[PDB]
RNA sequence: UAAAUUAUGGUCAAUUGUUAGUAUUCAUAUUAAUUUUUUUAAAUGUUUUAUCAUUUUAUAAAGGUUUAUUUUUGAAAGAUUUUUUGUAUAAAAUUUUAGGAAUAGUUAAUAAUAAUUUAUAAUUUUGAUUAGAUUGUUUUGUUAAUGCUAUUAGAUGGGUGUGGAAAAAUAAAAAAAA
């Protein structure tokens, strides 16, 4: 069951590619014009390209130019979480990269939340921080995640999220937020300036 | 090993006995040109193609044949690939580094080893171009190499060539020296084909002299 | 197994006994020890002649020399009187 | 394992993957112009949901 | 070929072969009993085969000692002819 | 060749094995060395359906009208990482959920410790690419208490097979080096009470009655009726 | 087997040629490649004096000779002292000094690692400074002997290396002899006074008991490979006979 | 190493190598059915003869009375007899020196003719196979075990030289006393 | 396209590399024709090979064959130097002058400490063996190297009178080398082969003059026929030509 | 320029057609074969594996060749191990037609040359080159016999050139890693 003797050498190993006798006999005149057409069709050059003498991938070059070049959805941003989605996929969503972001990165796209869309878009950047990227969480974490979800008025998220943080990967869970977020407490923090006990619904009590 | 050991001991003993009237060139015959099978096969200055079943007297070597290795980046289908490449030179018995260069550079025959000057060297050890073989003790079984005026740096990108799996090559670059032998433009003949090894022909990792699983 | 299976085999008197096709190979050369009906030089076949004729290869080749001392006059007496026939010695 | 094996057009059946190679294979020439670009100002309205729940947080 | 049981490892994949190459620890060790049959048979027969071999090199080197005395025997006979005949040539 | 088994015995095809020897067979093909495998179809056979229960929304989906409740994404998160651990777990799973990267950790899959197998492996560093399952990862490996002199890349780093148990005392931190693990022959004394050899190389595990007793019953000797 | 001139292709293509194999400075490979080299050297030199390997100061060569000296030295020195015109890289990645954790731990602890690459940058000096006495005897004729970090306390070894050029550039395969210790037989050698403290015994001692057997045997519950006999993979992947097998699930 | 394969008759590890020993015969009536024992190359082209290192020789399957042989009452000598002409010296030069390979029907006539010992798929299903344990090989290991000189002499005998010269024969070839 | 695809000129296999290092490891890339270029077409003549003990010491005496100076061959080396200097006036100082051409047939070294008693056996020794021979004739053609070019000299074909020429060789080899002893650059039992030098590099000159003579100047005249010449004398001579402008006289036989 | 004999040896040579003045092997016999009385298919799913892959599986008829078809041990057999030793592409001869004349990227030298080197080139009336015919040097039939008359299946260009070797696109009397 090899197709070494099938197919050219130079494309053994070869997966995931449809049609790879289409790069086989991509050398005749109508399979040349219609691999021109295709790759007009997607756009990003000037000039007539075909490509390479014996590839069945596009190239590199072309691929990530054709990636950046590439209408990103989302063209007006309205809050500065908005601002930061667009220059995160900038940053570690370019084609081929190396790099991984950091719970830094992660603390700052969450403290932009001022909507419940922009609540919605830093919970989707966190989950697909742990999950794609597996990138070990912080102390304080838990306590933006919190002060995000109370100043948004999500209540459900942080209990869904305290229920099973450790799916979550949330390593670390405070005692006193705990309580809080389980029904047994009323307060979740104490602000150490104000000497106040977040939330301001429960500050209205102690004051 | 024990061969160039002792067959230069028997050299040194035969040069220091005295009472010796000399070979006879009649009964010391010389290597043919006609031989059977189809093939023109060169052997050692001591071999002959027909059966000498006598050792003949040592002599001394008029003619070495200095083997020097080249770098040579060859275009394998999936990437550039450096190997290594052997021009032989037979240059005479005292010959001066200048002309082993220049035998060198006429008898390169490839377009791209010889592209710039370069120098010679032994085991990482470079060779003054002023004294002679007698001097460095070259046989004809030393590993000589050659340094290019651009082999320090060749582990960057910029110059290591450019293929088009990775990095794009402008219309300018096209009409370069080496682009434009190779061609990016699949033709319905293929004129320039090339050898192809698969991206995993060596596995996960590259070609290495050590075990990496 | 080898073991058990020898120490039952050295049990037993039919074995011990020589196996030509099994101790010994009779002839391992290709050419034969000598010649068989194969036809002739001349096209004969092999019932048509006989061998040692001049086909074969060939056998070869101041005083007295040492067969004359034996060599002795039938007039002489015998050395040994052995009786023969006179009907077979003429 | 072998009707999923038929299909692929082996000669002698040895258990290959050869996808048949269709008159029509890419799309330029199938028929269909440039992917249509979505409506961005379309896209970009907030969801029901959204303003059901921004109006709740206003509440 | 190779046997593969009913019972084995079934590959979750349509883009290939529906059954595994892999086996239940105990295939794998009524496996090894049935190999060790195999082991029982061929050792035998990759000792006779070595006295074979020892039998066939022995009958060829008596059988060739005995054809090259004859053959030099006879072309010693040839050669004294031949010297001779060029003796009375 | 280098490993004849049962010497140059030819008595059947299947009597030289499955593959001559572990060098490869032809110069040509390097890849086709024999070395120890794990089934990587069935180790990578994630469980689809598990995600049914919730949408999972697409990273190049982040268009405003396509995106769902927060606590729907949430679930979809939790979906997706139960998802990726439904398999198995492999050391670049197990790396980030220890510190340090669980360098100078003891990584052993579930049948490296079965049977008279005894293999495990001593992390020494990792190298995490984009995504947080790849990468690569070297260590020293260890087989019956005898080490490797120097690490080696490890084999299999993302199959979903992975297993290790965290101990504070042998993590290296990075101003560190993760140090080899002693040889229980050459390096360190050997001690039956600290380590007790459990297959040596003339040794086989007895016959289990179990086994014993189905193999009989699969030959007939043993009597069996339907019920 | 590889036994054929090669008469299908052209010379001038080299059309089936293995690649050269290169090291880059720039990959933790280097440090793969050299380390064992560095161990196996300094066990020679704490075993058996070594000529060039000690290094009274920084040695000084124009720089027309710099190229042609310099490459395939290797020494040590008692400081800390690095050589001019020579930028310094440092060691920040962990993936290159975990090449080093044999030499750290079994033969001595490692303080840094740094490149020294010349303004001209076609060499490559390897310093690695080791902090502490060395873990293996030393032998008072050995060439470490001479050095006083064995017995700052922290000592150094430079090693020079032209850039981009195959493993044999570094001439550590002449650095391989096997030079013994005596660190046993110093003990009951005329110097030592321990030799009427040791006690030999001849007879060994008289058996009671059979030795503890192996605990009750689990047969594996997971699904196997394979026999590694017919396989022809090692015992476990890694070393061993094939045809003697042992250490597998069975 | 075919793009089609050759479905029908396939082999292993190519062409052409591993001379295996077989046997070849036309299909006809079975009342004139006769094979032949013939070492050959393990791929074989439309004629066989392309490929024939060596003939070992005819078999026919058919018993047939001993009419060569007297009427005799010896009821074994009665018995059916199967005719089968083998060559000795040919098949040990490819079994021991060249290390052919044999098929099942050629290495069942062997057994019976005492060449070789019983073939692997000639068996008894009264007897089935059986199973081994390793402290009870062990055990009859220890109970007798043979001497490493003995064993090293018969292995020595068995696969080296084994026509020996001894002291008498040293001492008959041994130059006379004139050449001393 | 031109000719064949695979030229027979080009299908040279080298048996100086290892076996299996050139399919794989390596690939040797070099010009093998230089080297098995014939030594008809590059010129070289195979001299008697001299012992590493008498190739030290420096040669004293040598015999010639002694002609006057009105010889085809001096004019004919003449009008050739003429040519080769008009083409070329860089190749004057190798090219040697037309009044010291002899036909050399013998080279050795007598020590001068007792060169007054070997003399005269060497000269008694040729007049004895010259005394039946009569002069020869020797057609003169073609063009040799010696000592890897550093010797020009012109080919002697097998011609007339050249068999008893090589036997009178021949005996006076065995009568000088083989009886008494004298230091003979080749073999007693060895054939020297007779030639004319037209041109040679001194051991002094080869500092500037190259490390051989460039084929291209004499490639035309590789194959030149420079005649027919009869020869009468011998003369054991010695190398001192510059005090009286002629060829030293030591020994001198009228055959 | 002598006879034979210690006597058949050394193992089978044997011809059959009733015509038709004569000349010349030519109507009708015998053997071998074809022909009537209805004898007479070439089978469809090869297999294993580490899974979108890799490993094993190398001469069927197609194309018309007479100065012509020639090569490997790198896979396998194959063995304590490492290691090692060698090759080989080239030849020679036999070559058809009732009325018989020119043939050609061409010969040699040189070389990892020359679409553009040098030379008085090479093939052929001792039958060439194109064209027609036919798969080449162990096969039959007839006869007492130097003859006459038959024979088969398969090597038909390259063009990412995999493989040890292209023989690689339906065609078994080939058991192909338990
Ligand atoms: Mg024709």
């Amino acid at each position: 069951a090899s197709l070494r003797y099938r197919r050219p050498y130079w494309m053994m190993f070869l997966k995931g590619v449809d049609n790879w006798k289409i790069y086989t006999v991509i050398q005749q005149p109508d399979h040349q014009r219609t691999e021109m057409l295709y790759q007009a069709w997607l756009g990003g050059l000037d000039r007539p390209y075909t490509r390479p003498k014996c590839m069945a991938n596009q190239p590199l070059w072309l691929s990530k130019k054709r990636h950046m070049l590439r209408k990103e959805r989302l063209d007006g941003p309205e809050t500065p979480l908005e601002k930061y989605v667009l220059e995160w996929h900038k940053k570690f969503h370019s084609f081929q990269g190396t790099e991984r972001p950091t719970p830094d990165d992660l603390h700052t796209a969450l403290d932009l939340v001022e909507r419940p869309l922009d609540l919605s878009y830093a919970l989707q950047l966190l989950g697909q921080c742990r999950n794609l990227n597996n990138i070990r969480f912080a102390k304080e974490t838990f306590l933006v995640f919190l002060e995000a979800c109370l100043r948004v008025g999500r209540r459900d998220c942080a209990e869904y999220a305290l229920e099973h943080a450790e799916p979550l990967g949330f390593w670390f869970i405070d005692e006193d937020h705990r309580r809080y977020l389980q029904g047994e407490q009323t307060w979740y923090k104490l602000s150490p300036l104000d000497n106040l006990y977040y939330p301001v619904e429960e500050n209205a009590k102690l004051n | 090993g024990h061969y160039q050991q002792e067959a230069f001991e028997a050299r040194k003993r035969f040069e220091e006995s005295t009472t010796y009237p000399g070979p006879i060139r009649a009964a010391t015959p010389g290597d043919t040109r006609f031989y059977s099978g189809s093939l023109e096969s060169i052997l050692h200055d001591t071999d002959r193609h027909y059966w000498r079943a006598v050792t003949d007297d040592p002599r001394v070597q008029h003619l070495i044949p200095l083997r020097i290795r080249f770098k040579i980046f060859t275009w394998v289908t999936s990437g550039w690939e450096q190997r290594m490449q052997v021009v032989q030179i037979m240059a005479p018995k005292d010959s001066t580094i200048a002309q082993v260069k220049d035998l060198v550079i006429v008898e390169n025959q490839s377009p791209y080893l010889c592209v710039s000057s370069f120098h010679l060297a032994i085991d990482g050890k470079e060779l003054d171009p002023q004294k002679t073989l007698g001097e460095y003790g070259i046989t004809e079984q030393s590993q000589i190499d050659a340094i290019e005026q651009n082999d320090h740096l060749l582990h960057r990108d910029d110059e290591r060539p450019r293929d088009w799996t990775v990095d794009e090559i402008t219309a300018e670059d096209v009409k370069r020296s080496p682009y434009k032998e190779m061609e990016m433009q699949p033709l319905q003949n293929l004129a320039p084909r090339y050898e192809a090894r698969p991206k995993g022909y060596f596995g996960r990792t590259y070609y290495s002299g050590m075990k990496q699983s | 197994f080898r073991d058990v299976e020898e120490r039952r085999h050295s049990r037993d008197v039919v074995n011990e006994l020589p196996n030509p096709w099994y101790d010994y190979v009779a002839h391992a050369l290709p050419f034969p020890d000598r010649d068989a009906g194969y036809p002739d030089e001349y096209g004969d076949l092999g019932q048509w002649r006989a061998p040692g004729g001049p086909g074969s290869p060939v056998r070869g080749p101041r005083g007295y020399t040492a067969e004359w001392r034996d060599l002795r006059n039938p007039m002489r007496p015998p050395e040994f009187p052995t009786p023969w026939e006179r009907k077979y010695r003429q | 394992e072998w009707l999923y094996y038929k299909q692929f057009k082996t000669v002698d059946y040895s258990y290959r993957v050869i996808p048949e190679l269709p008159e029509k294979y890419r799309p330029h020439q199938s028929g269909i112009d440039q992917a249509p670009l979505p409506d961005y100002r379309e896209i970009n309205k907030m969801p029901q949901w959204a303003e059901c729940e921004e109006r709740r947080q206003s509440k | 070929r190779q046997i593969r049981p009913y019972y084995n490892l079934p590959s979750k994949s349509e883009h290939g072969r529906k059954m595994t190459g892999f086996l239940t620890p105990y295939r794998h060790w009524m496996w090894k009993q049935n190999e060790l049959w195999r082991n029982v048979h061929e050792a035998q027969f990759e000792h006779l085969r070595r006295v074979y071999k020892r039998q066939w090199l022995e009958s060829f080197r008596v059988n060739a000692d005995e054809y090259i005395y004859k053959y030099n025997i006879t072309k010693a006979a040839q050669l004294a002819q031949w010297e001779c005949e060029m003796k009375e040539q | 060749r280098a490993d004849p088994l049962n010497g140059g015995s030819s008595m059947t095809l299947g009597s030289k094995g499955s593959k001559l020897s572990p060098e490869p067979h032809r110069r040509r093909m390097p890849w086709t060395a024999a070395k120890e495998y794990v089934p990587g179809v069935v180790l990578n056979a994630r469980d689809k359906m598990v995600l049914d229960g919730v949408q999972l929304l697409d990273i190049e989906s982040i268009d405003r009208a396509s995106q769902l409740d927060p606590l729907e994404v949430l679930r979809a998160v939790v979906a997706t990482r139960e998802y990726n651990i439904s398999t198995g777990k492999n050391i670049f799973q197990l790396a980030s959920q220890a510190t340090y990267n669980g360098r100078g950790q003891r990584f052993y899959r579930k049948e490296w410790q079965e049977g008279t197998y005894d293999k495990y492996v001593t992390l020494s560093a990792i190298d995490f690419d984009r995504d947080g399952n790849k990468g690569t990862a070297y260590g020293y490996i260890t087989f019956h208490g005898e080490t490797t002199t120097r690490p080696v890349q490890v084999d299999f780093a993302d199959v979903p097979g992975w297993y290790m148990d965290f101990v504070e005392e042998r993590a290296v931190p990075f101003t560190g080096i993760v140090p080899p693990p002693p040889s229980i022959g050459t390096d360190v004394p050997v001690d039956p009470h600290s380590y007790r050899l459990k297959a040596y190389p003339y040794y086989d595990a007895p016959n289990p009655p179990e086994f014993v007793e189905r193999l009989l019953k699969d030959r007939g000797v043993l009597p069996d009726t339907p019920t | 087997r590889r036994f054929r001139y090669n008469t299908k292709f052209p010379a001038l293509v080299s059309y089936n040629k293995l690649p050269w194999e290169v090291v880059n400075h720039e990959t933790p490979q280097f440090h793969m490649h050299v380390a064992p080299h560095y161990e196996q050297l300094l066990t020679l030199a704490a075993s058996s004096p070594v000529p060039h390997i000690i290094g009274s100061k920084h040695i000084d060569v124009p720089r027309e000779h710099r190229l042609r000296l310099l490459p395939g030295m290797l020494y040590l020195l008692d400081g800390d002292t690095l050589p001019g015109e020579f930028t310094i890289n440092r060691v920040l990645d962990p993936t290159a000094l975990q090449y080093y954790g044999r030499l750290s731990s079994q033969i001595v602890t490692v303080e840094a690692v740094r490149m020294l690459v010349p303004d001209d940058l076609r060499l490559l000096c390897n310093c690695i400074t080791f902090k502490g006495p060395l873990h293996l005897p030393v032998a008072p004729y050995a060439s470490l002997a001479s050095l006083r970090g064995a017995s700052s306390n922290c000592f150094t070894l430079y090693h020079f290396v032209r850039p981009n050029r195959p493993p044999k550039e570094l001439q550590l395969e002449k650095y391989y002899i096997h030079a013994p210790c005596v660190a046993p037989l110093s003990e009951f050698a005329s110097n030592s006074d321990e030799r009427g403290n040791w006690r030999p015994r001849l007879q060994a001692p008289k058996r009671t008991r059979r030795a503890t057997p192996l605990p009750a045997y689990r047969p594996p519950q997971s699904y196997l490979m394979g026999l590694a006999e017919r396989l022809a993979v090692v015992p476990g992947g890694c070393f061993g006979r094939r045809s003697l097998m042992w250490g597998h699930w069975f | 190493a075919r793009a089609v394969i050759k479905r029908r008759s396939p082999q292993l590890w190519g062409a052409p190598g591993a001379p295996i020993i077989r046997m070849r015969g036309h299909h006809v009536v079975w009342k004139f059915q006769s094979y032949d024992l013939v070492v050959e190359h393990t791929h074989k082209r439309r004629n066989s003869d392309i490929r024939l290192l060596h003939y070992l020789g005819k078999h026919c399957p058919h018993p047939q009375k001993s009419l060569w042989s007297p009427d005799t009452p010896v009821a074994q000598d009665r018995h059916l007899f199967m005719l089968t002409t083998v060559d000795i010296d040919a098949f040990k030069y490819w079994f021991g020196v060249k290390r052919c390979r044999l098929s099942m029907k050629p290495w069942a006539l062997l057994a019976k003719a005492g060449l070789l010992p019983p073939s692997l798929t000639q068996n008894s299903k009264i007897m089935p196979k059986p199973l081994f344990d390793k402290e009870s090989l062990m055990r009859y290991y220890l109970a007798n075990r043979k001497d490493e000189d003995v064993m090293a002499r018969e292995k020595y005998l068995n696969y080296e030289n084994s026509m020996v010269k001894t002291e008498e024969e040293r001492a008959a070839e041994r130059p006379v006393a004139p050449y001393l | 396209e031109r000719g064949l695809y695979f030229p027979i000129n080009h299908r040279i296999v080298d048996h100086r590399i290892a076996p299996g290092v050139t399919v794989e490891e390596t690939d040797v890339q070099s010009r093998y024709r230089r080297e098995l270029r014939t030594n008809f077409a590059t010129g070289e003549t195979r001299q008697t090979i001299a012992p590493p003990w008498s190739a030290r010491e420096r040669p004293t005496h040598f015999f010639s064959l002694r002609l006057p100076s009105r010889n085809s061959v001096t004019l004919r080396v003449k009008e050739m130097h003429n040519h080769l200097l008009f083409s070329h006036q860089q190749c004057a100082p190798m090219l040697v002058s037309p009044t010291k051409l002899h036909i050399t047939l013998g080279v050795m070294t007598i020590p001068e400490n007792s060169r007054e008693e070997l003399v005269k056996n060497i000269q008694q020794s040729m007049s004895e063996t010259f005394a039946c021979v009569q002069p020869l004739q020797l057609r003169f053609r073609g063009l040799g190297t010696f000592d890897f070019g550093r010797v020009l000299f012109i080919r002697v074909v097998p011609e007339a009178d050249f068999g008893r020429l090589e036997r009178a060789v021949c005996d006076i080899r065995r009568r000088v080398g083989g009886v008494l002893g004298v230091d003979l650059k080749g073999n007693p039992h060895d054939s020297y082969v007779p030639h004319v030098t037209v041109a040679k590099i001194r051991p002094n000159q080869r500092q500037q003059l190259g490390d051989t003579i460039p084929q291209s100047l004499w490639a035309d005249y590789q194959h030149h026929d420079f005649g027919d010449v009869t020869l009468s004398t011998v003369d054991l001579c010695r190398m001192k030509g510059s005090p009286d402008g002629y060829y030293h006289t030591e020994g001198a036989v009228h055959l």
